[PDB]
């Protein structure tokens, strides 16, 4: 199962 | 919290279209919406990301949202139904996670605005018996007639709102409880020491803010447009 | 970086028209790459293909096979056949 | 699979008296626990959040646990200031952005403690008109309950508190008026438990 | 002894758009989810026979993550051409790989979540879950925005929690094939080890150290000892 991305988590 | 959205108050027909806007908190990128049905819990709507969509939740077909490139947001809710009756609330992310909420926008959805009034206010001077008594004078102002729900009822002494002392109910009274369309009664009550009453300098006014029409309807009644507008009921201290 | 090509049987080498051809073709970036499988000469066709991955060093990896390259850094094709042996 | 359930719905406490409001949760995987705290028809407010079980977080008279499958906001001496509705808000780590599932609620309400009540009920008059009047039920104790009548064209309201701060000063009451003249003071909140005590001006 | 993996890929078109998201995942070399970006309605799909018999809402928090992941990846992939003063004429890449390994215990042993940028290292979390390394100044601007967004804490969250259930989930469902050891066929030079699963495998000093090919069967082949988990005793080859 992969991870969410939140916000602001950008490069 | 620092994000806002207006209108604060909307009052409309079944069938309308109203646009609901909201300002992140400043610096914040995202904007998220809840919609707070009455007895119900906050659900999540959508949510935009620096102009564009990301999460969306439980939104209708019939409601639209977008994020302009100044980050500010707009929810549209068109062929309203009367079940669209909510708290509206907008929120944008911090970094680290919370949301901060706006202050939130009650809708309330109507069949016919011929229904709709705005509060008659009347203010109850302490009684005799209450001073003789207490050594306290309580003052007491009736907010009655009013539909819809949407009413602020705050008090002032000498041009300065004061909230010491003061009691308000926690919700309006069905004046006719079996209607459907009833109009509501609030009540207040100031107390402040007897001495304080006993002076004739002293100016006591209870302020009840509605919120009504504004121009999103025609008015075809022979009574006045029921407008957002303040009705207050004033009192001067009584030496006797 | 350049790709490291690796042409052999599925299975060992044996005449009884049981086999399958891959080409392990790893080490390389970027990504776009051109690998073929030659009959006799130089064409063949419904060649199988690998899903691209890449490797912990940051390198692709992929193989094509049927049923028995071309990079950016080669200036000509890198065509290397033969061997059941190795 | 994304769902809160906070427990009781509504919480009635004591001024003093302490406890803990319930909110279980699901996710996939969880990123953070938030409490929120809600004022009647206004924006939630955040108090704190909670990233791992073990974590504690405490702001004055709140203190918030955490578990694998339960969050706890424990209320230590509650003030009836305390009372609002308690919310309960989860993010999931098995889903895209910073998107809370809330709970829906624990409605607190904090019954105030009256040191010196002396019950009594007034009769007051409008500034404007002379045929409109008022009775005032006051400083009452917190153990009585203002009943409604069963008659409209009485209009009867619920107990509220003021608090005459500068002067260390709590007090309840309850309104009660009517559409025609033919009501008193005396039988304003007849179908109330009034205490034995009660003041009644001639 | 097991072990979890998510590879990504964010590869740069020649002009305003559109850059290509691929994401996929793996248990222990074994293939079992790929989403491509490009198609006109894009789906995660089963790659491995165990991973067929997961309901739709698995499937569609797949989507979801690498849908708003092939957002979240052209907004970085400009962050980066950005801090590296690079036109949009070239095509440019962000990869990532992040996952979890276990004991036979069944405790987490170390997690990951590392990155690079047109090929080479960029960011990575280290042992401890709790800081990150970058590469050069630029990697440094990412890190300042990852501490801010509290972005260690959630993998740490994730890698412990929701990537050890599934990885653990994902082995029992697949069992016969994932917690199996097939042991090499060899042959003799030359020293050959055919068909063996998993890779790790020692042939043995300045010798001919062919890497580990896959054959196309989900087996392994390499070409003195064959040391492999599949064999009870290390295998001892010399011929004629």
């Amino acid at each position: 199962h992969p991870v969410g991305d939140a916000d602001y988590f950008e490069y | 919290s620092g994000v806002t959205q207006t209108p604060k108050h909307l009052i409309t027909a079944t069938g309308q279209r109203v646009t609901l806007r909201c300002s992140p908190r400043s610096g914040d990128l995202s904007v998220y919406w809840y919609q707070q049905s009455l007895d119900q819990g906050l659900q999540f709507l959508i949510q935009y990301y620096n102009g564009e969509e990301r999460a969306k939740g439980n939104i209708l077909e019939r409601f639209s949202a977008q994020q302009f490139p100044d980050l500010h947001s707009e929810l549209n809710l068109s062929s309203l139904e009367l079940g669209d009756s909510a708290l509206y609330f907008c929120a944008s992310s911090a970094r680290s996670g919370e949301l901060f909420f706006g202050e939130g926008s009650r809708l309330t959805v109507l069949e016919d605005l011929k229904n709709v009034f705005p509060p008659e206010v009347a203010v109850f001077e302490p009684s005799e018996a209450e001073i003789s008594h207490t050594q306290k004078a309580t003052l007491v102002c009736l907010a009655t007639g009013f539909y819809p729900d949407h009413v602020e009822l705050s008090w002032w002494v000498n041009g300065k709102e004061v909230h010491s002392g003061v009691c308000t109910d926690p919700q309006p009274l069905k004046e006719q409880p079996a209607l459907n369309d009833s109009r509501y009664a609030l009540s207040s009550r100031l107390r402040v020491s007897a001495t304080f009453w006993q002076n004739p300098r002293n100016h006591f006014r209870c302020q009840v803010q509605f919120y009504g029409l504004s121009e999103n309807d025609e008015w075809t009644q022979d009574r006045a447009k029921p407008v957002t507008q303040i009705v207050s009921a004033e009192a001067w201290g009584r030496a006797d | 970086r350049t790709p490291k090509i690796q042409v052999y049987s599925r299975h060992p080498a044996e005449n009884g028209k049981s086999n399958f051809l891959n080409c392990y073709v790893s080490g390389f970036h970027p990504s776009d790459i051109e690998v073929d499988l030659l009959k006799n000469g130089e064409r063949l066709e419904k060649v199988e293909h690998s899903d691209l991955s890449f490797s912990k060093d940051w390198s692709f990896y992929l193989l094509y096979y049927t049923e028995f390259v071309n990079h950016v850094t080669l200036s000509q094709p890198k065509i290397v056949k033969w061997d059941r042996d190795m | 699979e994304d769902q809160v359930t906070q427990s009781p719905e509504a919480l009635r406490l004591q001024e003093g008296e302490s406890s803990s409001l319930n909110c279980s949760y699901t996710v996939s995987g969880l990123r953070g626990l938030f409490w929120y705290r809600q004022d009647p028809g206004k924006g939630p407010e955040f108090l704190f959040t909670l990233y791992s079980a073990g974590e504690e977080k405490e702001k004055e008279r709140l203190k918030a646990t955490l578990t694998k499958k339960e969050s706890f906001l424990h209320i230590t001496a509650p003030k009836p200031e305390d009372s609002a509705t308690y919310l309960c808000a989860v993010q999931d780590l098995g889903t895209s952005g910073s998107r809370l599932t809330f709970g829906e609620g624990t409605q607190l309400t904090v019954n105030p403690n009256i040191q010196n009540p002396d019950p009594a009920v007034y009769q007051l008059r409008d500034s404007k008109s002379s045929d409109k009047s008022v009775c005032l039920f006051t400083d009452f104790d917190s153990q009585t309950n203002v009943s409604q009548s069963k008659d409209s064209d009485v209009y009867i309201t619920d107990k509220c508190v003021l608090d005459m701060r500068s002067m260390d000063f709590k007090s309840n009451s309850a309104v009660a008026w009517s559409n025609k003249s033919d009501f008193a003071c005396a039988n304003a909140f007849n179908n109330s438990i009034i205490p034995e005590d009660t003041f009644f001006p001639s | 002894s097991h072990s979890m993996r998510y590879f990504y890929t964010a590869m740069s078109r020649p002009g305003r758009g559109e850059p290509r998201f691929i994401a996929v995942g793996y248990v222990d070399d074994t293939q079992f989810v790929r989403f491509d970006s490009d198609a006109a309605s894009p789906r995660t799909e089963p790659r491995a026979p165990w991973i067929e018999q997961e309901g739709p809402e698995y499937w569609d928090r797949n989507t979801q993550i690498f849908k708003t992941n092939t957002q979240t990846y052209r907004e970085s992939l400009r962050n980066l051409r950005g801090y590296y003063n690079q036109s949009e004429a070239g095509s440019h890449i962000i990869q990532r790989m992040y996952g979890c390994d276990l004991g036979p215990d069944g405790r987490l042993l170390r997690g990951h979540d590392q990155s690079a940028y047109d090929g080479k290292d960029y960011i990575a979390l280290n042992e401890d879950l709790s800081s990150w390394t970058a590469a050069d100044t630029a990697a440094q601007i990412t890190q300042r925005k990852w501490e801010a967004a509290r972005v260690a804490e959630q993998r740490r969250a994730y890698l412990e929690g929701l990537c050890v259930e599934w990885l653990r989930r994902y082995l029992e469902n697949g069992k016969e094939t994932l917690q199996r050891a097939d042991p090499p066929k060899t042959h003799v030079l030359r020293c050959w080890a055919l068909g063996f699963y998993p890779a790790e495998i020692t042939l043995t000093q300045d010798t001919e150290l062919v890497e580990t090919r896959p054959a196309g069967d989900r087996t392994f082949q390499k070409w003195c000892h064959v040391q492999h988990e599949g064999l009870p005793k290390p295998l001892t080859l010399r011929w004629e």
